């Protein structure tokens, strides 16, 4: 379909789901997708994971536009719901995306995070 | 003639939103919803607004007033003179003003990317738009309904 | 270590698990007629096998591995059923599996629950599980999410009609779901009933008495009386 | 074998506050709507 | 379907209004020499229009 | 009586095998209106506490209504007006 | 201050004013105009007015002839009620009941509404009739002229239930249907009056599709609470509390169902008694005594939704097997089939009709033969349930003492059904191991 | 919070035009 | 190119068509992929233990 850079490789999945685990901790993660729109035009993100699986994908597809402009990486597992408990809402996000600070091992996580992705691309 | 020609062109504003936006007229009305792309430069100029952009999409300087010297942020924009919200009332307009704002931005997204196989009536074009409009009325008639807070009956006496 | 294992209700087998995660983890198929290695079930997983149960007829045991991976794994074929997915949970950390009724070539167990470690716990029905060809996507028949840590004990009344499940990390995290219509209770466990932090759960095999247990090490026991 | 039903009280106060008493679709109509809620059927 | 017409067509509405506005009070104090009360008793610039024609 | 209190026939009536009275309202086709569950305690032969209740009276014109049982007690109970009361509350007792 | 308390009991047991500034503001309390008119509206443009409208409201409506004669005449113009002796105001009482009932009709309309207006200003129905005119305004509780009301309403005079809407007269908005039902769930004295209200309309036959629609939807959503409340897990609590609510609704129920004129209430009656065994689990015996009532109550104008109501008791039922009469009025139902495979389109009636059967089998009368063969080839049983059909009605066939001739031309048919309802029946005869072909001869023979 | 991040854009902004202006004044050909 | 694996380390080393569009490779990490290749989609990943005689635990 249109999500292009579907990444539906398990052991990339979970090392996905597991690093917003670790950042949800490390509060430098938005939820939503309006709060994910914030973070790119304020250009303070990173990287930035949707769903594949809305029922209008159009409500997430105003994203890459932006992230393709802004030149951050973006990429999308299989399951909002999953997602949504991976941050530990209960609640099934759809978009989320997650920042950059200064020393961090959790950003150097991110940077062979979206190291993956692109070579996923 | 001047008044006849406005008149009429507010018809075809009707008529030509309906025709792009389906989904965004069915939920708030051509007008509203033409200030708003004004405003937007475009379309997707609008689309990459995101929802709390739209809850105060125009009141520009009375927000950066508040926030450049922290005060208290104005709570909506546009959306106040929009149809739905005239039906609120206070502290529930300000909450129709968020529920509209973000189902507002869903709305734009999907008449701005979703298409459509072309042999599309414009009711099935605009159900999501329907759809929202449904559930909000709904729940703009609850918090219209909310109790008050039961006290203590008295009677004659102080009994 | 043969820490963790479950017998069959058939009584004839029993079910090791091999401490070996290493991309998937196995489980070993030992009979009790002579405490022999008869099978070795291997699943998937990320990080081995969280939990598993006997189906209640025997024939096959059923295996929820971590990273959500629930394999159905038959013994009189002693290659794997089918598989499947819980629905999108980070990690799975126990299952359990109880009922009447379900569907025979499944062994016949109804109610299949798993329970994540973000603390959501699924149930699922398998009649519904079946498309031999299973739903890879079950949409679960509830998703009850009033517990808010990870889960330890999941458990069944063994007449297939209450259902325990309790996370032991916060005080008193027990709460009870009849089926199958699938609701908790409301008036039980209230703010003041002693249960504790509860580790082991256990019903009894006429399902008239319930007995948990806690970190202090002490045993509380409740009738069920409807 | 078959039990009592559990409703959500919220939906049966959304099938009457639906509408105004006056006004109200009629009596049949609203006891089908609403016995259809609690209806013991999959 | 493009939008350059649409944000056309509301600056033009908006002024449009504007001068409908002015231009109604200046027919209101123009004929106003001839029948204030008029003015007076209808507030409406339409319809005051209307009853000027 | 009439489930609004201002119709008359009342009526009570009491076993000495339990110890729940019971009022009846007349009016329609004489329907019960009500249980005063266990007023006296409950008689029991294989208890040590005895119980069973000798007998009521409505005493005359107030809505008083005396009880005594087996168990050594005489309460008295009393209809309210502006709640209407099914069942009486106590108004004193003894024991 | 045990003196000011006896005195504001008398003060607010007041009927009559005595100072001129309260007689000013009592005057001034209306409905129509402001009271800085109302104040020297003096007592014939009142009556002007509201008889105006009330010719407008009794050129629409023919019965209000004798409220015309009685309570608009031009001696009512002046009547004092103040000051007629007790049995008089009684009697007046009545008169201005049973206008409230005819009248709560036509609510929206002006003419209505100047004639309550009239019946304020003159005979201060709110002041001395309060719980009526409340009762009758209450289900149009959405409505400008109830919030008018409520500012006119005298606060201690509010009778004793509907006490809590003083907090919406110190706050003049409505309030909302949430706030009656919750205020309906907690006291049963709101809800026996309510429903003795909208029972005195339909006993009177003056009632209409609005009222009593208000009516179920706040008895249906105050029962649905209360059981809610009276759960209690220990076994004697639940018990005695089925018991209490069955003793405040049964006999309002019982009239309801049973007003065979009224075919909305019968169908309200209907819908709450649904709720009722649906949530309430409630004990064979008692679902067996509303099952026999709605048979005695019902009518072709209500039938086929008594009869969902039928399949949700018997559904809800424990036993197995129904109880006689209500076999009786089945059969007296004509289009049963077709009307139950319409119903379990939605609403799976197997309990029901397994009952039917077994109460026809039980019938030793043989009218109910094409009924049976009918419910049999249904297939609207279960496998269980037809065999053990079968099996009944072969075990009638054996202790029956023509008859058999009847009996063996159905069990004949009953054999050579076709589809998978035979072929269960042949099951049946497999496992009760008797001939088929032993039957067949002794009644071909 | 809110009046730091809107400091915060708007000097983000401004890094950019600076970092646009500093490149622009001033093994890498084969 | 079809598609590369997740990680760097993940080495190929045998390949094998099990029909017309479903290709089979096993790989270092002690992984079997299959592959379907048409899409080039990860029909599913079957893994392997840790060589429990010698070190180097990856088989």
């Amino acid at each position: 379909s249109a999500a292009w850079p579907k990444a539906e490789d398990p052991a990339l999945v979970q090392e996905l789901l597991d690093c917003v685990q670790q950042a949800s901790h490390y509060r430098q993660l938005k939820k939503g997708a309006n709060e994910t729109t914030k973070s790119v035009n304020r250009g303070t993100s990173e990287l930035v994971i949707l769903a594949a699986d809305t029922q209008p994908l159009s409500i997430v597809l105003h994203i890459p536009l932006i992230c393709e402009e802004k030149n951050v990486p973006y990429v999308y597992v299989p399951s909002k719901v999953a997602l949504g408990r991976a941050c530990g809402v209960s609640r099934a996000v759809i978009a989320v995306s997650l920042t950059s600070n200064e020393a961090s091992d959790l950003n150097s996580k991110i940077r062979a995070l979206r190291d993956k992705v692109e070579r996923l691309a | 003639e001047r008044s006849e020609y406005r008149r009429q062109l507010a018809e075809y504003l009707q008529n030509r939103m309906k025709a792009i936006s389906p989904n965004m007229t069915e939920l708030i009305g051509a007008l509203v919803g033409a200030r708003l792309i004004a405003h937007s430069g475009s379309l997707v100029n609008l689309a990459k607004n995101p929802g709390s952009t739209i809850q105060i999409l125009g009141a520009e300087k009375a927000l950066f007033r508040a926030l450049k010297t922290k005060h208290a942020t104005p709570k909506y924009g546009i959306i106040y003179h929009a149809s739905l919200v005239g039906q609120a009332s206070g502290p529930n307009k300000g909450k129709i003003a968020r529920q509209l704002a973000a189902k507002i931005a869903l709305s734009v997204r999907t008449d701005a990317f979703e298409d459509f196989p072309e042999n599309a009536d414009d009711e099935t074009r605009a159900a999501v738009g329907i759809q929202a409009r449904a559930k909000l009325e709904n729940n703009l008639r609850l918090l219209e309904g909310k109790p008050l807070n039961k006290g203590v009956a008295l009677g004659p006496n102080g009994i | 270590t043969m820490e963790r294992f479950r017998v069959s209700p058939c009584g004839r087998y029993m079910a090791l698990v091999a401490s070996d995660k290493k991309g998937g983890g196995m489980l070993n198929i030992i009979n009790v007629g002579t405490m022999q290695w008869i099978a070795q079930a291997r699943i998937d997983g990320r990080h081995g096998v969280a939990d598993f149960a006997w189906w209640s007829d025997g024939n096959g045991l059923t295996i929820a591995g971590r990273d959500g991976q629930v394999t159905e794994w038959s013994m009189i074929t002693r290659r794997t059923v089918g598989i499947w997915r819980d629905e999108g949970s980070i990690g799975g950390t126990v299952m359990a599996l109880g009922g009447r009724n379900g569907p025979a070539e499944l062994g016949g167990d109804r109610w299949v629950a798993i329970g994540s470690n973000s603390g959501i716990l699924n149930v699922y029905d398998r009649n519904d599980l079946i498309e031999i060809r299973i739903k890879k996507y079950p949409t679960p028949t509830r998703v009850f999410e009033q517990l808010t840590t990870s889960i330890s004990v999941v458990a069944f009344s063994p007449d297939g009609q209450l259902l325990a499940f309790g996370s032991q990390h916060k005080k008193d995290a027990l709460r009870l779901v009849h089926l199958p219509s699938c609701t908790v209770y409301r008036n039980w466990p209230t703010e003041q009933t002693p249960l504790g932090r509860v580790t082991a759960i256990a019903f009894s095999s006429k399902s008239d008495v319930l007995a948990v247990g806690n970190d202090v090490g002490r045993v509380r026991l409740w009738e069920i009386r409807g | 074998d078959t039990h009592a039903v559990v409703v959500a009280p919220q939906r049966l106060a959304e099938i009457f506050n639906a509408a105004p008493a006056f006004a109200m679709p009629p009596i049949e109509d609203v006891f089908y709507q609403v016995a259809s809620l609690f209806s013991t059927k999959p | 379907k493009v939008d350059v017409m649409i944000v056309h067509a509301v600056a033009l509405l908006d002024e449009l209004d504007k001068e409908l506005n002015v231009m109604a009070m200046r027919v209101k104090e123009w004929y106003g020499w001839h029948f204030p009360e008029l003015g007076k008793i209808l507030p409406d610039n339409l319809s005051y229009a209307r009853v000027v024609l | 009586a009439g489930q609004d209190g201002r119709k008359d026939g009342v009526m009570a009536t009491a076993t000495s095998v339990s110890g729940d009275v019971t009022f009846w309202d007349l009016n329609k086709g004489g329907r019960i209106m009500g249980v005063l569950r266990s007023a006296h305690n409950p008689p029991s032969r294989h208890n040590i506490v005895r119980g069973g209740i000798s007998k009521i009276e409505f005493l005359a014109g107030q809505p008083v209504i005396v009880t005594s049982g087996l168990d050594n007690s005489l309460k008295t109970w009393i209809f309210d007006e502006s709640p209407f009361s099914p069942v009486p509350r106590i108004l004193h007792q003894r024991s | 201050s045990s003196l000011a308390q006896q005195l504001a009991q008398i003060a607010a047991n007041s009927r009559s004013s005595f100072n001129v500034k309260a007689l000013k503001a009592s005057h001034s309390k209306s409905l129509i105009w402001e009271p800085r008119v109302a104040v020297s509206q003096t007592f014939a443009e009142i009556y002007s007015q509201c008889y105006e409208g009330f010719k407008e409201l009794c050129h629409l409506d023919s019965r209000f002839v004798p409220f015309d004669a009685t309570l608009f005449s031009a001696q009512s113009q002046e009547v004092d009620r103040t000051q007629m002796t007790a049995e008089e105001n009684a009697a007046l009482d009545k008169r201005v009941d049973s206008f409230l009932h005819l009248v709560g009709s036509r609510l929206r309309l002006m003419p209505a509404i100047k004639a309550v207006e009239w019946l304020i200003r003159r005979f201060r129905i709110h002041e001395f009739n309060t719980g009526t005119l409340l009762a009758t305004f209450l289900p149009y509780h959405t409505i400008p002229a109830f919030v008018t009301l409520l500012s006119i309403l005298p606060v201690q005079r509010i009778p004793i239930e509907y006490r809590f809407l003083d907090p919406y007269i110190k706050s003049l908005t409505p309030p909302p249907r949430a706030a009656i039902v919750q205020q309906a769930t907690n006291r049963p004295d709101l809800l026996s009056a309510i429903s003795r209200y909208t029972l005195d309309s339909c006993r009177a036959k003056q009632e209409y599709p609005g009222l009593i629609s208000f009516w179920g939807g706040i008895m249906a959503e105050a029962v649905n609470g209360m059981i809610d409340k009276m759960r209690s897990g220990r076994r004697a609590i639940q018990l005695e509390n089925d018991h209490l609510l069955l003793q405040q609704i049964g006999p309002v129920l019982s009239e309801a169902m049973v007003m065979k004129d009224v075919p909305g209430i019968q169908i309200a009656s209907y819908m709450v008694v649904a709720i009722l065994a649906a949530k309430g689990s409630l004990n064979d015996n008692i679902l067996t005594a509303f099952m026999e009532q709605l048979v005695h109550g019902w009518t072709v104008d209500t039938l086929r939704p008594g009869l969902v109501c039928l399949t949700m008791l018997a559904q809800h039922r424990s036993a197995k097997q129904l109880s006689g009469r209500v076999a009786k009025a089945v059969i007296k139902v004509p289009d049963l089939v077709s009307s139950l495979r319409d119903i379990s389109k939605e609403h799976q009636v197997d309990k029901l009709a397994n009952g039917l059967v077994l109460a026809f089998v039980d019938r030793g009368d043989i009218r109910t033969l094409p009924v049976i063969n009918s419910l049999l080839l249904s297939e609207l049983l279960q496998e269980k349930q037809a065999k053990v059909a079968y099996k009944a009605l072969l075990l009638a066939a054996h202790k029956i003492d023509n008859i058999r001739k009847q009996v063996g031309s159905a069990l004949v048919r009953l054999s050579q059904a076709e589809g998978d309802v035979g072929d269960a029946i042949r099951t049946a005869i497999q496992e009760v191991d008797f001939n088929i072909e032993e039957l067949e001869l002794k009644l071909g023979a | 919070l809110g009046y730091v991040r809107t400091m915060r854009n708007i000097a983000a902004k401004e890094l950019k035009e600076l970092e646009e202006r500093y490149v622009l004044a001033g093994p890498k050909k084969i | 190119t079809l598609t590369r694996t997740p990680s760097k380390k993940t080495k190929f080393v045998s390949i094998a068509f099990q029909s017309h569009n479903i290709v089979i490779v096993g790989c270092s990490n002690s992984t079997i992929c299959a592959y379907d290749v048409r899409t080039g989609t990860m029909l599913r990943q079957m893994t392997l233990g840790t060589d429990l005689t010698g070190g180097s635990k990856n088989i």
